[PDB]
């Protein structure tokens, strides 16, 4: 894969 | 290694056949379909010989990928602190949302890479920048429960207000 960055939250909490 | 790019070539670490593709073609900044450059490549797998390879012989950090990704970033996510140091020393901005809304300091404090966080509040992170869902680093580091990140972020607080 290309590297990703991960996913981080939409919202805490 | 001829089916290899040369963003390939930097991921893994293969640093003879990379030294060669740059001199047959003036290569080291060229982007891939994700913009991409060797470096962000490098970055993204932790190889420190080749980042400082490449940096030597002209590779630019500041260059983004499509989505405003860094090799700053990258390199923040996975703690690969000796890369982040290198970088930092070549005076890339430390406080820049990719269009996931993640910055360095947010992906360090994800993945609970403390060292990384240290560094990124020492060289000029601001743990109170938030994203637009109004959470920030510190918050953030509360939610996912990494303590030692949070205490890291508190003290440069404290100590700022302190001075």
């Amino acid at each position: 894969h290309t590297p990703r960055l991960p996913t981080l939250p939409k919202r805490v909490p | 290694a001829n089916s290899l790019s040369v963003h390939q070539l930097a991921a893994q670490g293969e640093m003879l056949y990379l030294a060669t593709r740059i001199e047959q073609e003036n290569v080291i900044n060229h982007t891939d379909e994700e913009g991409f450059t060797p470096l962000m490549w490098a970055a993204a797998h932790g190889q420190i010989a080749v980042v400082e390879f490449l940096l030597q012989n002209g590779a630019d950090p500041q260059l983004l990928g499509k989505g405003r990704e860094s090799a700053l970033s990258l390199a923040c996510s996975k703690g690969y602190t000796d890369i982040v140091k290198m970088l930092l020393d070549c005076g890339v901005d430390v406080n820049e949302y990719d269009w996931n809304g993640g910055t360095p300091l947010l992906y360090a404090v994800h993945g609970n890479h403390v060292k990384c966080v240290k560094m990124l509040l020492e060289s000029g992170a601001d743990p109170t920048i938030e994203t637009d869902s109004g959470y920030n680093s510190m918050d953030l580091a509360v939610a996912l429960g990494y303590r030692s990140v949070q205490q890291v972020i508190e003290s440069h607080l404290l100590k700022l207000l302190q001075n």
